[PDB]
């Protein structure tokens, strides 16, 4: 029961080394190019989604800059500066709550203070972050530093929409952009992270964690975990789908095809058994959807279709085939009225299979006779 | 006005509202639904000065003692009330806050720590947000009250803490002879005052001591030309008094009254003025009647809903857009989504 | 760079740091306003504290091998450190480049520092004259004349003190609404004429300073810059310009009603009379006979105060308000038992002279009550 | 003494253990293996609809995370800080209700609070409540504390509805989403207290107190005293049918076989009549929404009959034999939409004309 | 009105009232969202008078015996009564006749009344509290100690005065650091019969409880660098004070 | 390359002459036939938007209106009172910049100021 383990995989496996930073290979090749010819903005703005590395690479970045000596591409060791950097023990890093220093007096209080550069460092480094919530008048009196600022002092903005804050400080020195991961990053992560810690991971659960992140490592940490509290100490197919409460897109692939042939008593089938099931209702009518906004885009072009969608690629191509595109968006409006109407529906159950029934009733080539 | 005015068909609620009470497995929160100037506002004061009496008499208050003394001074120092400023209209995060901050302390009077929100649509979000803790989990002898002329409206959440009372307007014979008691003229007008108002009786004796009744009637005769000429525009300067919601109301209840006659029904509501309920159906397409009927609803929830809205424009618009419908060869809309 | 070396006693060096606060701190609009500046000449320590119009410098009597050089470090900072710290021990100060240590006993400390910031001319006077003013003569005359100056008036010059030297005698003057001032010191010196403003604050600050009534000081008076030298320490204040109202023109006004007698008695009566005086109008009707004074206030509380006092008297029947505040100043400041009061008007001013010597005398406008 | 020894059934049957819980196993049981083995999260975030467990689910959770007895799924109850952390007067438990604590200068307080060492328990736990809205520049300043916080500090966020997070407050907390409960479940819960509670009931009442309360324990709960409040105590068909003044299939199918064959006299003569008992509209509404539904099914395969009640069921098998499947189609969702917009119609009653006489339209 | 009778009676010295509160006042929350905190907590048992203050981050307990057989009882007085009771009694006079009913509090200061409504609720235990097994002990004069955090208390941050104390066999060291990057060190030579260890406090409520401590020799208790302090009059067991310490 | 690091183009290219000033002639003009005839006013406001000319005409006028060849509509910039205000240090021109000095002391404190004669030039501006 007790215990002294754990490290949160977020809290633990956060690059410190600039061989953990996945994907973003764009700002990892500027920042190397530029640390090893030695030289450096006096302003640096990394965008992007959530969950994506900024706050990572900025502490990869500024240990990089203050690691007893020597000008590297950010390899260094035993650096002491660095492990106090990893370590939460300030040295020359100064992370700011732009939302605690929104008034001007306050950013002018940050301002003051820039000429204290000797602490056991070269460069002292600034993390405003979510840097774009800052008022007018702290931006203009922030700027008067970012143009011209003392050499030993850098600044480091991180935020998540840069169309919000001014253009002046968006045009100053840098801006780099950190894309969306991919589901196949990943993928890589979690198996290459639950395979340092031991613990065995089952390539459908490692892929459907990947597809319900939302391209960030974050939120496939946090879910990782979760799936490693729900199962113990494993990941499996069934308690990772479980969590989630996705169906089976099979099911739903059955259901659609169901309604497409215009047999209701096999749809009727369909909805009781996944009713046994114990899937939502909601869940079952936006992965139908999901499916038919797929179907739809495999009209345009086959590789619609994601890797995952291997499994059931082959109905995919029959269904394109044999309906025509039109038919497709009556379904799609048919069932996307019915979400919308789900909430005022008696029951959720009863909304859905009314949703059903009457795709199957303005079936456009087989409708249900009077 | 002055400790309000206690309704005769109230009597049999409060008696059941306050048994729940006397056992003492009293819910502390209550959420009393009623219509405007239907009488909760009696209700619930009744309520909380049997709540906060410290020696309560059967189905009384006290009859003599300074607990509710200081009740009827308006200066009891448990007693809170949550009321919008007469300034304005949005109830702030800060009264509930001061009221809720207040309430961690114990009783003054060693009796109960009554709480009473005035009208609870009017709370806003954030201050129902800071009143769901309060609410759900109070101290010991801590009661409340609310009045909400609908529950759907409110936060999904504080209605989910309390109990739903609802106040069943009095039988229609009833509320007509208590009205015919109270203002003396025709029962065509009574029926139509109690009709249009849902049932609410105080809401009739509203309309009638208010201007409103003379300027009902004005809308009245002005759709007495308009009609039989086609001629609407000229309805402009009888729906605008800041009453835009309620005279769009009773236009569409008189909408309703002629769609009623087409699929001729035993009941209309509109009874003073059936000459104008034969003619608005004679002129008027059935199909043309009820886009009619249904943009004079959208507009009346138009203005109702979003303060700060141009009265003048919409109606404006409103009038024109029916000129344009009653134009033969137009498509009318259809509601959806 | 130069570096700096003290080994200084905490006792002798409280009272400078403790006197030289005045210019310092106080919603220091610079980083350079709020701090002290320190240099070594000789044997010497000059604590240097700069509010850009008053300059207050204090000299240690270094008695050990300093090193010498100059500094700026955070006045607050530095006085809390050398209070706090045991009774007698000498502190080792040094500077550590951008760093200035301090050590005492078993206590370190560092400070940051400020290399050259308040360092130019920083005064420059006329001395148009240069009396040896001693120490009880401008004591006496700034207790006499301060009273309670102009605040947020519109006229700038009444703020300060008039000063003009003339013979061997030195007038100082201030005006302030219904209330005046002045106080002619026998100087005894032979002594060139000269008209001078000085700032109400820095007054208070030369006054506050002051102490000590033993030490002969020299009080050198431009246009622009007063200096003056306090004994061990030294002051500069600015100067304010001319307008001022000549007291040679306000003080003499044809006095025709002549009154003496006991001033501390007239101080009961009027603290009295201020309990029931209009609390709007602050002030009090003084009803004047024949070897006779009477005194009456009616507070809006619709309270009647009345005194008699035996006040010498060969004038006229006469009806004088006058604002309490401003005659209760005029008495505590005259630091005498006996008072002579020469009025003119119930419009025109009232003077009131030290019944001990001529050297003090006072204006008071009279009220209309 | 008249200290009101009676509390409401809402707070009273509160969980106290893991096993007390109804459902959401799907979160109990990761919960109760994250306590045990070993993996415990900064920050956890539940979500879900009213009356689910969200609350009860974090205090459960807090009571075992800083027992005593070591760290187990399993608190004791007994020792000091279940009891405070039951009672809610513990230290290092913080209730903070987001709606009130929203401006700078209280989070500035929390973030200087988060600093500091414990009191009593191991962690000292800030349990945020209505976090969904907590002003952007709070979030703004949460973020630090809510991503890398002390060693002893963990974070439990309840919130209403997860989309007024800001999404990056999503990615650094712990997703609970709680199910809203099934019928079966709260019915079962329902006789369960009500058994223990010595209290009188039966099977339908339950079933209809299931089905008014859309999947909210609490508004289960809520309803069984307002059922008991009136109706001396007890539970009964008759009693619940009342309090939510809900109507038989025969009413609702006579409006609909009215409304089908377009008698509009008929059709308001009925509702003068209903308005007449004082039903709820609403009610109506679901009534003939979900009479339409058998019908569809009925059309749909001849099997699926009305047989739950199976009482004028003749009705039903003759309106699907004579109505295309279209015009029913078209019926449920004219009634739908006019659903839809009852708050906004001016009157319920009138909504509820407005729509009947909208699905009129049809010949 | 009818008055309140009063479940607890008792009359107080005014120096031993002007006590309590002199010990626990500066250890009272100020608006703190836990609402039973922004208070003082009044315990009575046999002839004992024990006063709780608390913020989660301080503790002053002061028991003072009394004399008069008194039944176990406990009781809040909110921020704003507790302050107006110690501005209302002042004097010398004896008459200190308080009365604790269930809901208010009122004092008797011969010709004044002290009247306030209790914080509702329960406040934690104090025992809990303080740490069960210091096995560190220091000793030093009260003084010295008080004096040398004012004065290394100079040069802290100004917000949050954290500052770390180094406590060692060869002597007891305090350093301060602040925004400005400025260093603050110093030395104490109290007594120790242990090995190094390094915690961190902050020197606002540490001055507080030497300044309100008022004795000649203090003692302090320690058990690990992040558990609870426990300093106490090294001559009395009367009054004891604890100072959660600091995350650096 | 480097070019502009010493002075900032908006610091560098501060207009020292009317000609200087593209755009905002209704203004110039103004200005000019204003110093020349001598209707000179107690006070005058300028209204734009950011970089619009504001502190640079604001300055212009200081130094046509206190330039040692007189009030004269075209200061030479090449004396001392135009090269005092050029470098930025004029005794007689107090420029105070608003956003930092919202306190009433500081206002008060130039109130004082406006009392005294000019050191150096021959009106005082604020
Ligand atoms: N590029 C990446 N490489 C490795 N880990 C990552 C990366 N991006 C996110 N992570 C994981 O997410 C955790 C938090 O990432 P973070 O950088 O805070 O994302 P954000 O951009 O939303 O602040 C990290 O501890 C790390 O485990
Ligand atoms: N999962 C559950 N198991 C048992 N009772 C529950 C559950 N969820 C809600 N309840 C009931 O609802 C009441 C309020 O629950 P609560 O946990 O506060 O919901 P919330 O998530 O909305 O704060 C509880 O007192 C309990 O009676
Ligand atoms: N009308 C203008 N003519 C020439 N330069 C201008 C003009 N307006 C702005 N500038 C340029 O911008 C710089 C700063 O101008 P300034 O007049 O200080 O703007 P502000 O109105 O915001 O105080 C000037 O040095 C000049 O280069
Ligand atoms: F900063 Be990330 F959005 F978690
Ligand atoms: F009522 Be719960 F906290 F959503
Ligand atoms: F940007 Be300007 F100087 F107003
Ligand atoms: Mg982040
Ligand atoms: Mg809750
Ligand atoms: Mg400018
Ligand atoms: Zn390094
Ligand atoms: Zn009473
Ligand atoms: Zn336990
Ligand atoms: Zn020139």
């Amino acid at each position: 029961g007790p215990h002294m383990s754990y490290q949160v995989l977020a809290r633990k496996w956060r690059p410190q080394t600039f061989a953990d930073v996945v994907g973003q290979e764009h700002v990892l090749t500027a920042l190397a190019n530029g640390l090893s010819l030695g030289r450096i903005h006096h302003a640096y703005l990394f965008s992007g989604t959530r969950g994506v590395g900024k706050t990572s690479i900025a502490r990869l970045l500024a240990k990089g800059l203050n690691c007893e000596t020597g000008i590297t591409a950010t390899p260094c060791g035993v650096c002491d500066n660095c492990r106090e950097i990893e370590q939460g023990r300030f040295v020359d890093l100064i992370e700011i709550d732009a939302a605690s220093r929104t008034k001007v007096e306050d950013t002018r209080d940050l301002l003051d203070n820039v000429q204290y550069a000797p602490a056991r460092g070269r460069f002292k480094v600034y993390l405003i972050d979510e840097v774009h919530m800052l008022s007018r008048h702290s931006f203009n009196a922030l700027l008067k530093t970012l143009e011209e600022p003392p050499e030993h002092v850098k600044f480091l903005l991180a935020t998540t929409d840069p169309q919000k804050l001014p253009v002046t400080i968006l045009s100053r020195c840098l801006q780099f952009h950190l894309k969306a991961l991919d589901v196949e990053q990943i993928r890589h992560q979690l198996e290459h992270i639950l395979n340092e810690e031991h613990i065995a991971h089952e390539p459908r659960a490692l892929q459907l964690l990947a597809r319900a992140a939302e391209g960030s490592l974050r939120d496939a940490l946090s879910l990782t975990d979760q799936a490693i509290a729900s199962g113990d100490g494993q990941v499996s197919t069934q308690a990772v789908s479980a969590m989630l409460g996705t169906l089976d897109d099979d099911q739903a692939l059955s259901l659609v095809e169901a309604m497409v042939e215009a047999n209701g008593e096999r749809v009727m089938a369909l909805i009781n058994e996944a009713a046994a099931r114990g899937i939502e209702w909601e869940a079952l009518l936006v992965e139908m959807l999901g499916l038919l906004h797929r179907i739809a885009m495999v009209q345009l072009s086959p590789a619609a279709l994601g890797n995952d969608m291997a499994a059931i690629e082959l109905r995919m191509r029959e269904l394109a085939r044999t309906i025509p595109p039109t038919d497709i968006q009556l379904y799609y409006q048919t069932l996307l009225i019915g979400r919308k109407e789900l909430p005022y529906a008696p029951d959720r159950r009863m909304g859905v299979e009314m949703t059903l029934l009457r795709a199957l009733a303005f079936h456009p080539r087989m409708p249900l006779p009077e | 006005g002055p400790h309000m005015r206690w309704y005769p068909w109230l009597r049999p609620d409060f008696e059941k509202l306050v048994a729940s009470y006397q056992a003492g497995r009293g819910h502390h929160a209550l959420l009393i639904q009623a219509l405007p100037g239907m009488g909760d506002d009696a209700l619930i004061y009744a309520l909380s000065r049997y709540l906060l009496c410290q020696q309560p008499q059967g189905h009384k208050s006290c009859g003599h003692c300074r607990g509710c003394q200081l009740m009827q001074a308006g200066t009891h120092p448990d007693y809170y009330t949550l009321a919008p400023e007469k300034g304005k209209n949005t109830l702030g995060v800060d009264a509930v806050r001061e009221v809720t901050e207040k309430l961690n302390e114990h009783a003054r009077l060693g009796g109960a720590k009554v709480v009473w929100v005035t009208d609870a649509a009017l709370l806003t979000d954030a201050a129902a947000n800071a009143l769901l803790k309060t609410l759900e989990e109070p101290p010991a002898e801590t009661w409340f009250f609310l009045a909400t002329r609908e529950p759907e409206r409110l936060l999904a959440t504080l209605r989910s803490r309390c109990r739903l009372h609802y106040l069943a307007p009095p039988p229609e014979q009833y509320a007509v002879t208590w009205l015919s008691r109270e203002v003396t003229m025709s029962q065509d007008a009574l029926l139509a005052a109690l009709r249009l108002s849902a049932g609410s009786p105080g809401a009739a004796l509203a309309l009638f001591q208010g201007d409103n009744w003379q300027a009902r009637e004005t809308l009245c005769q002005a759709l007495a030309y308009s009609v039989p000429s086609g001629d609407w525009y000229s309805l402009l300067a009888a729906l605008n008094h800041e009453q835009a919601p309620a005279r769009l109301h009773w236009l569409a209840t008189l909408l309703m009254d002629a769609l009623k006659r087409h699929h001729g029904a035993a009941q209309v509501t509109n009874v003073d003025v059936p000459g104008l309920v034969a003619e608005l159906a004679n002129h008027l397409s059935p199909s043309r009647l009820q886009a009619i009927l249904g943009d004079v609803c959208h507009i009346r929830e138009q203005l109702m809903s979003v303060t700060g809205i141009n009265r003048e424009l919409l109606i404006t618009d409103l009038l024109l857009r029916i000129e344009h419908y009653l134009q033969p060869g137009v498509v009318l809309p259809v509601p959806h989504l | 760079g130069p570096h700096m070396k003290f080994t200084v006693e905490r006792e002798h060096l409280l009272k400078p740091l403790q006197q030289v606060s005045g210019p310092l701190g106080g919603r220091p609009t610079l980083p350079i306003l709020g701090n002290l500046l320190l240099q070594v000449a000789d044997g010497t320590l000059s604590l240097t504290g700069t509010d850009l119009e008053m300059e207050m410098v204090a000299r240690v009597a270094l008695v050990q091998p300093h090193e010498p050089g100059a500094t700026t470090v955070p006045a607050r900072k530095f006085f809390d450190i050398c209070r706090g710290l045991p009774e007698g021990a000498e502190i080792a100060v040094q500077l550590e480049g951008e760093r200035m240590l301090v050590r005492s006993g078993r206590s370190r400390f560092s400070l940051s520092t400020l290399p050259a910031a308040d360092f130019p001319n920083l005064d420059d006077w006329q001395s148009e004259v240069e009396f040896t003013l001693p120490q009880a003569t401008m004591k006496r005359l700034i207790e006499a004349t301060q009273f309670s100056m102009a605040h947020q008036d519109v006229r700038y010059y009444l703020n300060g003190m008039l000063f003009e030297t003339e013979g061997e005698e030195l007038r100082t003057v201030a005006t302030d609404g219904h209330r005046l001032a002045v106080c002619s010191m026998p100087i005894g010196q032979s002594l060139p004429s000269h008209s001078v403003i000085v700032p109400r604050k820095g007054v208070i600050e030369l006054m506050r300073m002051l102490d000590g009534g033993d030490n002969p000081l020299r009080v050198q008076i431009g246009s622009n810059n007063i200096r003056a030298h306090v004994g061990d320490f030294i002051f500069t204040s600015k100067l304010v310009d001319g307008r001022f109202p000549d007291y040679r023109r306000v003080l003499p006004k044809n006095p025709d009603k002549h009154l003496e007698a006991g001033c501390d008695l007239l101080k009961q009566a009027f603290a009295r009379a201020a309990i029931l005086s209009n609390e709007k109008f602050r002030g009090v009707r003084l009803y004047v006979s024949e070897n006779q004074l009477k005194i009456t206030a009616n507070n809006p509380e619709q309270e009647e105060a009345e005194e008699i006092l035996d006040v010498t008297y060969s004038g006229a029947e006469m009806e004088i308000g006058f604002n309490v505040s401003y005659v209760l100043d005029v008495l505590n400041a005259l630091k005498c038992e006996n008072v002579r009061m020469m009025l003119t008007d119930s419009v025109s001013s009232v003077q009131i002279e030290d019944a001990a010597s001529q050297s003090a005398a006072y204006v008071v406008m009279p009220m209309r009550l």
